[PDB]
């Protein structure tokens, strides 16, 4: 390989053997890519004139009141699409093209990434098929519309217990037999070498834009940044400019679940056991004799069983920190942003919000300088944070 | 390991091919299972390609998956088919028997670990699914220290550098799954690999023959098993009817 | 007065007496305003800072494919809140502010409006009660959760045909009463005056991003630029910073719903009478004895049963011209937009794009360079789009 | 106008105060209407202030607004308003009519055709509510040319130059709605304003006795009347006792 597949010991590429073609396709291409001023400019034209970067960095007014903590937002929730999603999955469609391929392949849960696919494929003429677990179809109709609408082929897999667990599945088998034609537009900075490096390369103009953004306003690096973790695409995007300025903290938030005392969590990075599923070696969801486990949480876009290996990198060696915000904690986030700031956050969001709120209530007189990567704007949760609230 | 060079010497005495079954441990149940195993033996199998439930095969087809299901809900875990294993070693000594498994159930209690349980309980050969041969080192090493026929698949997209990797790191056999196959058995041979057997839809005896003449050292009959299983989930006494038929018929081809 | 008051026959002050105090001392600090370039200053930063100004403008790669047509979108649907709405609601918020006011008063029908206003009054910590007809508050839930969620109180109204119609009767009484303290965040570039004139100053940042942006990218000013018209913020926002280029052409796209010749519609600058109602002289909806009559459209935000004055007047003199669209021709410009350039637009701005198609298919050989404003985004749609779709 | 003029003479030589009830045309009914009407006549009302059902009364209360409602159910139209009126007129020759319009229903068919059938039915004031001093003026001119008293609020947030104007163009009585109300009567009587009768919620004889007292020449009783109406609305019978009586009693308090 033309780059290292390995953060520590996490990562490599552990698929079948029929796969390897692929992969060492796709990393030729990006490492071209990369070096492509053309291929930049390109890229840097559409998310500039379409997607409607570089977001805003909102200074929170009410929600730090009482405090001597700054927060800043940074506002991917405002780019097309209404999640950070948008950014990678342009990328990745611009690199199909590249490598002369007219077909994508994509796998989604929530349905963020089905869609995010599908509106990427729509714009550059790609012919689109979506692999989706029929549990969470029959619970997604709104994204399926949406992908429909967008002329995205979904196949509705059963397979399993169909989930995203199982549509990976389809999506990988599918690739085997086409990538010769098609490109696998994988959702996050996960799965085997060379994606979690690209996704990665593509999300990173997120950190970027908030050092340059931050130095403006404020004169100064914040003292941490937070974002949720998933699968981590828009953690190691916010996170990876900032690596070597050790004076800046990073701090990843995992879903709590109903609590991980209770088991029902989605937090592989702290409470799992390293293994190998998804063609990498990565902290995970298992039993104790190796079958892997379902994540658990409020919100669908953290369902991710598994974590990026750069994170469970990070971590290891102590550059970045981890910690589980519960559904509890997610909602009371989402409700204190609404009724203080007039934004509505995803549910995702909402969970690194929570823990920069912990921050600044547990120490109101410690003087700290924050900014939480807002991923996604929750309008497609007010059915969901309703149905509980008028529950309660 | 030794089990396959002596099979395979034994079957060119008698120039004729490998007739290898693939079955899922524990599939529709344990005894059933078991009683399965038994059948493909007494109808001519010459050795066995086994799998073990796993819950993400990201390397196999519907036919394999639901196999699975049908496992785990008969309540199948590793341990109890490393049981099923002694069993089936204890009453066939010389059939040489494969394991086809998922990385993570091999890493899960420590490579070495693995490997040495195979050992132990008379494995011959284990093929990791999701480990190419890039990645391999570890789980091979494991393999030849436990005297364990490490098991690589060699696909049809495959060059030639691959070609010269799997013939130097296999061993009991190559598993076969563009390029003129001819030449593929060929290069092979060439670079002193592993004995071939063709698994790619191997499900008529036509194939077997076929395999045999092209070159290959016999066929792995990789799903067409399973599905007689599942045809007749319904009624075990014909499952085992046409389970000996079929497997009799391929046997007959092989020779 | 300070200003004036008409445009052209059009506009005036036709309200009860009681009021008129409150509008002359809207006018007099609207006109301060204008001038405090402090105002200026804390007016630009919420835009860029908290809504996410300017917005792109985005050339449709697709859609105008076999044609001369070149077609620009002003990407209003990338606002925060997902509508131009945003704009003059912050603008309004702090001018209420200026004034010393600490309560908003707004009504709504489709619920946009309420929306906007409440997201206002939450970030500049304004106490706030929304007017709403208990018919379009049963059918627009989500909006009415929204709404609460950031702390707006919800006055459900149901006098007479419990619509926006009645809505605004309620804001008006209160307004008798509470002007004081209170502060009437009329919806749209109509009422009394000097509404018409406020809210048009507060949204012709999207004319002037526009000119600039078009520059830029083409070195010309387009052909046309086209918005739908339901009260006529968005249009006059446009169209603003274009009246003097009497090269360009302006194109205001009032809803056909079942088609004029049916009644059912609701385009009265060109298909009404004019007549003296919610405090203005205008074209309207009404009956032959004078009873203002409901309008009607697909679109719930194209509702209005009037328009303007300025429009009226733009019309009158033959500076801009209008036409209308019917439910059909809309939502086959919103499939349309899905397809090609995977953006989902709000079915309202849906009548200007297909206005903009119209032009493109009569003369296909015909070369202009034309920007539609694309309001807003169509999530708040899918729903109706999709009940429609399945029905057929 | 000339109605009015009379009105105000005789009744201060009898040294008493106007009672002016408000009603709904065509609320409940037409004929319910015109025999509501008979019973505040012969109950003592001096005058009349008659409103016109329309669609969008920015400027009324729930009680008025349920009155049009009831009168747009009834299929009462501007059109039967005028019928009801020539009516009216034609058995109570010396009662002053004034009429409550919206600025649209008065637009509607020109301005000057307004007036000219409220001149041609016998109306002598009309209050426009939606219509303040400041965009009077073709409203003002064309009731003048028809004779017709342009009857104007004053609002209890009036300012001076507000009062100088109300005082100039309005004609018949001016329309009572801080400020010590004492000394607003004062301005008026000042400025050689129209007779000012008292209108904010005059619901009991003790009001309409200290309205006079205060300098008003009598007060308009708003919506009390609407709501024996509604009270009632289930018994008519009792709907006109209940009229007769609380009128009776309004006028009582007058003297
Ligand atoms: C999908 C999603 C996430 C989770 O994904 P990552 O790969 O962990 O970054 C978080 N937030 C929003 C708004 C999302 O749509
Ligand atoms: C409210 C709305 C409109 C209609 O309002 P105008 O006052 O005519 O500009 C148009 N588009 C969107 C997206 C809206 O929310
Ligand atoms: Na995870
Ligand atoms: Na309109």
């Amino acid at each position: 390989t033309l780059l290292n597949p390995y953060f520590g010991e996490f990562g490599g590429m552990y698929v079948p053997q029929i796969l390897m073609p692929a992969l060492n396709q796709l990393e030729e291409a990006f490492v071209r890519a990369q070096k492509d001023p053309e291929f930049q400019a390109q890229f840097a034209d559409l998310l500039k004139n379409y997607a409607g970067r570089p977001t805003a960095l909102t200074k929170c007014q009410n929600i730090t009141a009482g405090t001597r903590t700054t927060l800043y937002l940074k506002r991917e929730d405002l780019l097309h699409g209404g999640a950070h999603k948008t950014n990678q999955v342009l990328g990745q469609a611009l690199l199909a093209k590249r490598m002369g391929k007219s077909e994508i392949i994509a796998e989604t849960g929530a349905g963020q990434h089905g869609v995010a696919s599908a509106l990427a494929s729509a714009l550059l003429g790609l012919k689109c098929r979506i692999y989706m677990g029929a549990k969470d179809v029959e619970r997604q109709s709104p994204n399926v519309f949406r992908m429909r609408l967008m002329g995205a082929e979904v196949i509705p897999v059963h397979s399993g217990s169909a989930t995203l667990k199982d549509a990976c599945n389809e999506a990988l088998r599918d690739w085997s037999g086409s990538y010769e034609t098609a490109h696998y537009m994988l959702g996050t900075a996960a799965g085997p070498h060379p994606y979690p490096t690209i996704v990665r390369e593509f999300q990173r103009m997120i950190g970027e834009e908030t050092k340059a953004q931050i130095l403006d306003k404020e004169g100064r690096l914040p003292d941490a940044v937070i974002a949720c973790v998933g699968g981590g695409s828009n953690a190691i995007g916010m996170f990876a400019d900032f690596i070597n300025d050790t004076s800046v903290g990073l701090i990843g938030v995992e879903p709590g679940g109903h609590g991980i005392e209770t088991g029902e969590h989605g937090a592989p990075l702290k409470h799992g056991r390293v293994g190998i599923y998804f063609g990498m070696k990565a902290p995970m969801m298992q039993t104790a004799d190796g079958q892997i486990e379902e994540s658990y949480s409020i919100s669908a876009g953290l369902d991710f069983p598994s974590v990026g290996p750069q994170h469970a990198y990070l971590n290891s060696i102590g550059r970045a920190d981890y910690v589980s915000i519960t559904d509890d904690e997610a909602l009371e986030a989402f409700k204190t942003l609404c009724r203080h700031e007039g934004i509505i956050p995803a549910l995702e969001s909402s969970h690194a919000l929570a823990h920069a709120l912990k921050m600044m209530r547990e120490q109101p007189e410690k003087e700290q300088l924050l900014v939480v990567n807002l991923s996604g704007r929750g309008d497609k949760d007010i059915f969901t944070v309703h149905d509980i609230l008028k529950a309660r | 390991m030794e089990r396959y060079e002596n099979l395979f010497a034994q079957l060119n005495d008698r120039r004729e091919g490998a007739f290898v079954p693939f079955v899922t441990l524990g599939d529709p149940g344990i005894e059933q299972s078991l009683k399965i195993i038994d059948t493909l033996i007494d109808a001519g199998a010459d050795a066995l390609e086994l799998g073990v439930p796993f819950s993400d095969p990201l390397a196999d087809g519907p036919t394999i998956q639901n196999a699975n299901l049908r496992a785990f809900a008969a309540g199948v875990t590793p341990a109890q088919c490393f049981e099923m294993l002694a069993l089936i070693r204890e009453k066939h000594p010389t059939i040489p028997i494969g394991l086809l498994m998922y990385a993570n159930l091999v890493f899960n209690n420590g490579i070495d670990a693995f490997y040495a349980r195979c050992e132990q309980v008379g494995v011959d050969s284990v093929l990791v699914a999701d480990v190419p041969v890039e990645e391999s080192a570890p789980f091979r090493q494991a393999a030849l220290r436990h005297n364990i026929a490490p098991i690589f698949i060699c696909p049809p997209n495959a060059d030639d550098d691959l070609l010269r990797q799997v013939a130097s790191y296999g061993r009991g056999y190559t598993y076969l799954l563009a390029l003129p196959l001819h030449h593929l058995i060929e290069k092979l041979k060439e670079y002193h690999a592993a004995p071939a057997l063709q698994g790619f839809g191997i499900s008529s005896p036509e194939q077997v023959s076929a395999a045999v003449r092209a070159g290959a050292a016999g066929a792995i009959s990789g799903s067409a098993i399973v599905k007689i299983i599942e045809k007749n989930l319904a009624s075990p006494k014909q499952m085992l009817a046409e389970l000996r038929s079929f497997v009799s018929a391929m046997k007959a081809a092989s020779r």
